[PDB]
């Protein structure tokens, strides 16, 4: 019911030490991402945060 | 559940 955060990290294709992302693949690695902090709730892996800071790369109208 | 991930409680 917790969304089974355990599954497989695409970087290693193996399960173990993985965090749940809400804006990306239900499960992802924190080690491969080299994360030293453990956030709770909807966390954004550097991958989602990186594109979030760039915001709309193209100008609208 | 178990210690699947690190939970050192930053707080
Ligand atoms: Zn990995
Ligand atoms: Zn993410």
């Amino acid at each position: 019911q917790d969304g089974r955060n355990d599954f497989y990290c695409w970087v290693c294709h193996r399960e173990g030490q993985v965090l749940c992302c809400e804006l990306c693949p239900r499960v992802y690695h924190a080690k491969c991402l080299r994360l030293t902090s453990e956030p709770e709730g909807d966390w954004f892996c550097p991958e989602c945060e990186k594109i979030t800071v760039a915001e709309c790369i193209e100008t609208q109208s | 559940s178990t210690g699947r991930v690190k939970k050192p409680h930053r707080y």
